[PDB]
RNA sequence: AAAAUG
RNA sequence: GCGGGGUGGAGCAGCCUGGUAGCUCGUCGGGCUCAUAACCCGAAGGUCGUCGGUUCAAAUCCGGCCCCCGCAACCA
RNA sequence: CGCAAGGUUAAAACUCAAAUGAAUUGACGGGGGCCCGCACAAGCGGUGGAGCAUGUGGUUUAAUUCGAAGCAACGCGAAGAACCUUACCUGGCCUUGACAUGCUGAGAACUUUCCAGAGAUGGAUUGGUGCCUUCGGGAACUCAGACACAGGUGCUGCAUGGCUGUCGUCAGCUCGUGUCGUGAGAUGUUGGGUUAAGUCCCGUAACGAGCGCAACCCUUGUCCUUAGUUACCAGCACCUCGGGUGGGCACUCUAAGGAGACUGCCGGUGACAAACCGGAGGAAGGUGGGGAUGACGUCAAGUCAUCAUGGCCCUUACGGCCAGGGCUACACACGUGCUACAAUGGUCGGUACAAAGGGUUGCCAAGCCGCGAGGUGGAGCUAAUCCCAUAAAACCGAUCGUAGUCCGGAUCGCAGUCUGCAACUCGACUGCGUGAAGUCGGAAUCGCUAGUAAUCGUGAAUCAGAAUGUCACGGUGAAUACGUU
């Protein structure tokens, strides 16, 4: 917006865990206002993570997002006759949004019985990085060096 | 663009309805039909008299009509041989009995309907429209009338192309709801068609 | 809204209203479970005796000033494009513009 | 960076 | 008689080295535009000249035939 | 004259009513500079692919009746085409006529229970001869004749009124007096800031004003006063444990009147101005949220078919009445929608919470009979009192295990319910069975910034019946905005 007066609302309504990132992930996985459905699906996924993963699931969650967040992002700018791309450092707030969106959209595309164990599967895969979300993250990362020439 | 009717937008705020009563699911349509028929009939018959406001009230199974006219002499002739025939005819139309009260209005040139009718009947007699506009505006502004606008549209004169003219003087704020803007429209039938006349009159502010 | 057409719907109004009782009795006897097939059939014949121009389905209500077949409001008696004209003048009691 | 005509 | 070939309506790939027929222009329909032209996107339309043989299997390998050429040549 | 290219001097016929210079207002520019808007960008969900609904173009037909045509036509006039609606076709039937006034004659309307006719219509048909009387007569109603007429949804929206769309809810558009210029014109209305705003401040040959902007109106969010039935139940008691009962004016609520929000207070910036950026308090803070409100004008924009109206046109018809048919046709194309392609799902069991509204030519309960749409029944209600009326998504447990399937429902066969004189053309639902395309959709294209998108259900108008359409109400409830190339 040209005016830049649009402030942001603050949401923090963690039911039991009392965290922050969890609720934003809730909103990301919430579809068509099905908040309770998102509750039960993500909590079943986290239960599977907790039974599979020895440690608590929240630090595993944040470590998984640590391996999906892209450090730099490429963005096309047209020089006026040619279609270029420019690498830029990602906004610190934007990193979490990209992390959450990528993780959800990649957990959606597994194809197994439900997306609770899909979310668990990519949560453990992203915990060190053998998933597909990390594949897209590293591809986008390497595009920056592929286009480091312009940068400025 | 188009403008909302200034009388309708001010209904309840500063203007008053011309038919005040109550009815239910059955008699409501009949009452509206009777009111419209009586109003058109009264206007058509007492066209010669300068009749402006026909107020209708309905107490229990009765009807009361009040007439705002600048000329009460014609209706009230030689001690009541006119209004009684009218009472009888209206009772022929209105099933319930009627009641008539002729109300005389001072300053006819401050009433939008009368000004519109006079301008229209002048244009019917092949008079130049600009002279009529100026005379009406000046007559209105001699007394009170913190603003007045008059608009006339059609084939002015005898030209075979229509146009609109209007003259204003004073202030006529149509976007202020406090202001009681009296408004009227009328049609003048000539040999070359129809001429539309619109009158806006601004009286003053209503405070508190 | 030809005046002949208004006349021929008003005459339909009279024709519908002028029986007003044989329809009710015949249809009630027909719908009565215990009336025998003979009183079914004679009632059918009786219903088919009278002119078709007697039912309420044939009766299309119209504006009382213009007779426009479309755009009707049965709370009032006026059409779409006369109700507004009468309302802006304040003739219709207790009618204003709504915002809420 | 493209863009002729009514 | 030398050399080359034959496939959508027209013109080229696919042969070679065996199993997969695509591309261009056209026709049709739709996009873009205030509208037209240009431009973009879909769809139909080719069992591959024919016969036989090889080959597990052929548009593809070999021959018979037919046609097309470049043909020298022929040219009332 | 010149080597050549060519140079220099220099006409006329014919043809047009102009060609031209400078300046002014607007418009425009692949000129420039500031600013704004879901305009991009950042996101979410779609259309274009499939099936069906609905409108339009084209073709056919006896007719597929008219109108609307970029944005600003295409779920549009139409808030309801089986007959009617209806304006079209076929056929039948009338001529001062279905309707108004003016002349003459006969008489009541009404009720006549029949016949022929698809029906308009034509012919019998018991009954009454009326009301009031200057008792002479007269009004009203039905029919017959005669003219002046009546009639038209017939053409002209490029002759009109009225009404409406659009630029655009963008911030502009003008006038008086004064001054400048020979004049068209210009200043006011430019400039520095600031604002959502031609809003405000300061300057300033301008000084003032009008229509716009803002405000007054409606609604939503806090509290107070009055109010307590049909609405409410904190306390007391009874209770058959239902505010059910006695009872109360506590509360919620309902509806009238008021208070409150005004950059008001504090800090900083600011030309010590307008204003901006913070803070406290406060339910609400910077026009709090939404609505109504649409300037001067533009598009010879739309409407003669809602209405009215200047002309023109037909009068045995382009005017009327009646039966059927069509507007729902069908090699195709386009717009707007509904349902899906599934596992954040489909089935089974019981389960909790809405708002709004309509109902005495009406709603239609209880009970009983039907798997079922429904039928008998008759209660209560002119309604905060009775009915419509059981919300749904949501939550818990069980099952299906990703398969064109316990998905998806088109299509079709058989048998039914209901309104309607009548469901073939051509209605809505119900029962059994059959079970398609569809594996998330190319070029291209759309909507949306907070109770918003998305998703779930409910109600009203039109209406005998007919809604995936229109209008309206609540449940759950996000992501994103660094920025103006
Ligand atoms: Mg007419
Ligand atoms: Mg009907
Ligand atoms: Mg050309
Ligand atoms: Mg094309
Ligand atoms: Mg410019
Ligand atoms: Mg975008
Ligand atoms: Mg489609
Ligand atoms: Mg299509
Ligand atoms: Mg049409
Ligand atoms: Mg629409
Ligand atoms: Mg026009
Ligand atoms: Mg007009
Ligand atoms: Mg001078
Ligand atoms: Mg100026
Ligand atoms: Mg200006
Ligand atoms: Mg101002
Ligand atoms: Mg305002
Ligand atoms: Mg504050
Ligand atoms: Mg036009
Ligand atoms: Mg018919
Ligand atoms: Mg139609
Ligand atoms: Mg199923």
């Amino acid at each position: 917006p040209r005016r830049r007066v649009a402030a942001k609302r603050e949401v923090l309504a963690d039911p039991k865990y009392g965290s922050q990132i969890l609720a934003k992930f809730m909103n990301h996985v919430m579809e068509s206002g099905k908040k309770a459905v998102a509750e039960r699906i993500v909590y079943g996924a986290l239960d599977k993570v907790k039974e599979r993963g020895k440690a608590d699931p929240l630090e595993t969650f944040e470590k998984a997002l640590d391996a999906i967040a892209p450090l730099v992002e490429v963005k096309s700018r047209r020089v006026g006759g040619a279609t270029y791309q420019v690498p830029v450092e990602v906004r610190p707030s934007r990193r979490n949004a990209l992390a959450m969106r990528w993780l959800v959209d990649f957990a959606r595309k597994r194809g197994e019985k439900s997306m609770a164990l899909r979310l668990a599967g990519e949560l453990l895969d992203a915990a060190e990085g053998k998933g597909a979300a990390v594949k897209k993250r590293e591809d986008v990362h390497r595009m920056a060096e592929a286009n480091k020439a312009f940068s400025h | 663009g188009q403008k909302v009717h200034p009388n309708g937008i001010r209904l309840g705020i500063v203007k008053e309805h011309t038919s005040v009563w109550y009815a239910d699911r059955k008699n409501y349509a009949d009452y509206l039909f009777a009111d419209l028929k009586v109003r058109e009939y009264l206007q058509d018959k007492l066209k010669s008299a300068s009749v402006s406001r026909i107020d209708i009230h309905r107490p229990a199974q009765t009807a009361r009509i009040t007439i705002h006219t600048a000329r009460p002499g014609i209706v009230i002739g030689k001690k009541g041989e006119d209004v009684e025939k009218l009472r009888q005819d209206l009772t022929k139309q209105m099933g319930v009995p009627v009641h008539i009260n002729i109300e005389e209005i001072r300053k006819p040139e401050l009433d939008a309907m009368l000004v519109a009718q006079s301008v229209a009947q002048q244009l019917e007699r092949r008079v130049m429209f600009r002279r009529a506009m100026k005379r009406a505006v000046q007559n209105a502004m001699r007394i009170g009338a913190k603003g007045i606008k008059i608009q006339v549209s059609g084939r002015l004169g005898g030209a075979e192309i229509a146009r609109t003219e209007w003259y204003r003087e004073g202030r006529v704020p149509l976007h202020t709801l406090r202001a009681d803007i009296d408004y009227a429209t009328y049609e003048a039938h000539t040999t070359y068609g129809v001429i539309g006349v619109k009158v806006w009159i601004f009286k003053g502010e209503v405070i508190g | 809204a030809k005046e002949s057409m208004k006349n021929r719907e008003l005459k339909r109004q009279l024709t519908v209203a002028k029986y007003a009782k044989k329809r009710a009795e015949l249809k009630a006897i027909i719908a009565n479970p215990n009336s025998s097939a003979e009183e079914r059939w004679n009632a059918q014949v009786a219903l088919q005796k009278q002119p078709r121009d007697a039912s309420a389905s044939r009766l299309r209500n119209r504006c009382r000033l213009t007779g426009r077949p479309h755009g009707f409001y049965r709370k009032f008696g006026l059409s779409r494009n006369k109700l507004r004209e009468a309302a802006m003048r304040g003739d219709v009691p207790g009618l204003v513009k709504a915002s809420w």
